[PDB]
């Protein structure tokens, strides 16, 4: 059971440096090369470099030679990539990969890491302001009612918006967030039966790991 | 370095339609390989050496081509094929990937369910107002939105967020946010969200008036 | 998914069988030279200098120009270049034995070529791979492999020489036994190489690489013969020098390629040493047959 373990996300400041790690388990570490791949949101996959755990030989990309530096610790069976002088164009997902390939017994197989969403921050962590959204009374009452809670002014990604502690699984549209003024705004929608909304409380909760902020807010009609 | 161009950039197909995606290099490529990435997951090797199949790859996938032109063919596409496909060469360093081809699922057209939610009282107390327009379950992806204040068009401060194809009904969604100051929200009373889509020539208009609360 | 490997059983068997082949071929060939003639050929560097100059000035250059004018990829050009700069082999000694050549020059030539390879392979590799390889290739050189190849070449030949000089009677018996065991190891190597080439047919390579691998040994033979002739050498010394220049070592190229690049980048070039050895053997046998036919007529 080959498995490569990576962190989830590492926020850094522009001009600083980061050291991403990839921990392997379930296979002879010094038997296959380790490659590093970069995926920017909007562009395509890019190949950074390779490293041999048993020899230390390293091939690099032409444009990633002065920026990346792969290392290996065979004692813990871990691979490292050191990124330095991180500009704003260095926010992407970094995967560590191993490829099992035999031409004697012709066969190939991949093992990737879950990725490390590196994001240059240049901004302070902010807790969210979950403004609830309630459908207007003038709107026609229908068997299915949509409820949402706009989440604004918080940093950095990721974030999770879930309804009734994950009880609802259908009709939950969690829209991707959008960056404005160094803060990303996200909104969510849940479609629920008309009878359930005033009978059973529907509370959306937002969890921000970076600020470790857990905010629970219910949706109630606007009463004036 | 070899630069690969993948066509088409975006596609749509039905569960059973025969589909072919092409990748053309800028130089002779000795073998070409294909990677599949499902949304919210890491890429996986799919076809290597232009004809072989990795472990777990169904027998519906095939590869062909040579020189500076290679092709990936799926005979009978299923529901579990909507993904992103990349072409990759590792024979002429540096290794390069393709731009990517997004293979989606086709369906019958649907009309958006436009909704409007009033700005929250807490936001108004803070000093801002975000008017929200929620368009749900429309096909295809292409759709346009317009924000009108008291019958007057205003494109300032419009933030649009899409979604991806739903696993249930293979539809899309949309969120439009109009962020203004509290004074700006007080200056006008009628706010209209208009949706233009292929299904209906007449735009779907949802109106909200703060004069009647 | 569980195994992930398991190609060892045939590779190790082939390696041990080839090692036994080399030991017993050196044993059977060390009774055909004399120490005094060896030092006579060593004290006069005419043959040694010509052989070294050819092998380390024309073969790397020939490989480089063939790669450049044949429009070969980076890995293919690197393979052909590393094959070009490799030292001479022991197929050279066998061919010189079968071509009626100076076997006292053959062993000294091979040993000097191998030591000069230890000295000069990083230099030639760097000079000729500054263009087709971004990284460094000097580290990947197998110094220990070259050293053990030198030991395995020297020790059996030395013990065979001292056995022939001191105990002539034992020479015939050990020669006959070595020939007998070589006869079976030959069929073993033949069947293993037949399996390897059968698989290489399925995993085919670039045919331009095949053309270059066919051109290289013939060019080496011709240029070695011409260089020896132009330098006013003996009749058999010319054949010895040409046959030593033509035959190169391919295990070093395989080791360097395996160390430098991942297995999937090599890919089809996993059987390149076998193809190069096949071409060398075929061309050498053709030349030997032509020479024998000319000699009989």
């Amino acid at each position: 059971e080959v498995q490569l373990q990576q962190p989830g996300a590492e926020l850094v400041k522009p001009g600083a440096s980061v050291k991403l790690s990839c921990k392997t388990s379930g296979y002879t570490f010094t038997n296959y090369w380790m490659k590093w791949v970069k995926q920017r949101p909007g562009q395509g996959l890019e190949w950074i470099g390779e490293i041999n755990p048993s020899n230390g030989g390293t091939n690099y990309n032409g444009k990633f030679k002065s920026k990346a530096s792969l290392t290996v610790d065979k004692s813990s069976s871990t691979a490292y990539m050191q990124l330095s002088s991180l500009t704003s164009e260095d926010s992407a997902v970094y995967y560590c990969t191993i490829l099992v390939y035999d031409a004697y017994y012709v066969f190939a197989m991949d093992y990737w890491g879950l990725g490390t969403s590196v994001t240059v921050s240049s901004a302070k962590t902010t807790p969210p302001s979950v403004y609830p959204l309630a459908p207007g009374s003038a709107a026609q009452t229908n068997s299915m009612v949509t409820l949402g809670c706009l989440v604004k002014g918080y940093f950095p990604e990721p974030v999770t918006v879930t309804w009734n502690s994950g009880s609802l699984s259908s009709g939950v549209h969690t829209f991707p967030a959008v960056l404005q003024s160094d803060l990303y705004t996200l909104s969510s929608s849940v479609t629920v039966p008309s009878s359930t909304w005033p009978s059973e409380t529907v509370t959306c909760n937002v969890a921000h790991p970076a600020s470790s902020t857990k905010v629970d807010k219910k949706i109630v009609p606007r009463d004036c | 370095d070899i630069v690969m161009t993948q066509s088409p950039a975006i596609m749509s197909a039905s569960p059973g339609q025969k589909v072919t995606i092409t990748c053309s290099a800028s130089s002779s490529v000795n073998y070409m390989h294909w990677y599949q990435q499902k949304l919210g997951s890491s890429p996986k090797l799919w076809i290597y050496d232009t004809s072989k199949l990795a472990l777990g790859v169904p027998a519906r996938f095939s590869g062909s081509g040579s020189g500076t032109s290679y092709s990936l063919t799926i005979s009978s596409m299923e529901a579990e094929d909507a993904a992103s496909y990349f072409c990759h060469q590792w024979s002429s360093y540096p290794r390069t990937f393709g731009g990517g081809t997004k293979l989606e699922i086709k369906r019958a057209d649907a009309a958006p369910t436009v909704s409007i939610f009033p700005p929250s009282s807490e936001q108004l107390t803070s000093g801002g107002a975000s008017v929200v327009c929620f368009l749900n379950n429309f096909y295809p992806k292409d759709i346009n939105v317009k924000w009108k204040i008291d019958g007057s068009e205003r494109q300032n401060g419009v933030l649009n967020s899409w979604t991806d194809q739903d696993s249930k009904d293979s539809t899309y969604s949309m969120s439009s946010t109009l962020t203004l100051t509290k004074d700006e929200y007080e200056r006008h009373n009628s706010y209209t969200c208009e949706a233009t889509h292929k299904t209906s020539t007449s735009p779907i208009v949802k109106s909200f008036n703060r004069n009647e609360c | 998914l569980p195994p992930n490997f398991g190609k060892r059983p045939t590779d190790l068997a082939l390696s041990v069988i080839l090692v036994f082949m080399l030991f017993f071929i050196m044993l059977s060939l060390g009774c055909t030279m004399e120490f005094s003639k060896i030092k006579a050929h060593l004290w006069k560097p005419k043959g040694l200098a010509i052989a070294l100059v050819a092998q380390y000035g024309i073969m790397p250059l020939t490989a480089f120009v063939l790669g450049k004018v044949f429009r070969l990829k980076n890995i293919e050009a690197l393979a052909i270049l590393v094959c070009g700069c490799s030292p001479g082999g022991n197929l050279s000694n066998v061919f010189s034995l079968a071509m009626k050549g100076d076997m006292n020059l053959s062993i000294v030539m091979t040993t000097c070529s191998t030591f000069c390879a230890l000295g000069m392979m990083p230099l030639l590799l760097y000079i000729y791979s500054r263009g087709i390889y971004d990284g460094d290739l000097k580290d990947k050189v197998p110094y220990k492999g070259i050293v053990i190849s030198l030991v395995l070449v020297l020790i059996p030949c030395t013990i065979g020489i001292v056995l022939k000089s001191k105990r002539p009677q034992y020479m015939r018996y050990v020669i006959k036994g070595g020939m007998i065991i070589i006869l079976l190891c030959s069929v073993a190597v033949t069947v293993l190489s037949a399996i390897n080439v059968g698989k290489s047919i399925m995993f085919a390579m670039t045919p331009l690489l095949i053309a270059t691998s066919s051109l290289m040994p013939f060019i080496g033979f011709l240029l070695g013969y011409v260089l020896s002739a132009l330098f006013c050498l003996n009749g058999r010394c010319r054949r010895t020098v040409s046959m030593e220049t033509g035959c190169q070592n391919v295990q070093l190229c395989s080791t360097i390629l395996n160390v430098a690049f991942p297995p999937e980048v090599i890919g089809p070039l996993f059987f390149f040493p076998l193809l190069y050895m096949i071409f060398q053997l075929g061309e050498g046998l053709l030349l030997i047959a032509i020479f024998w036919c000319y000699e009989k007529f």
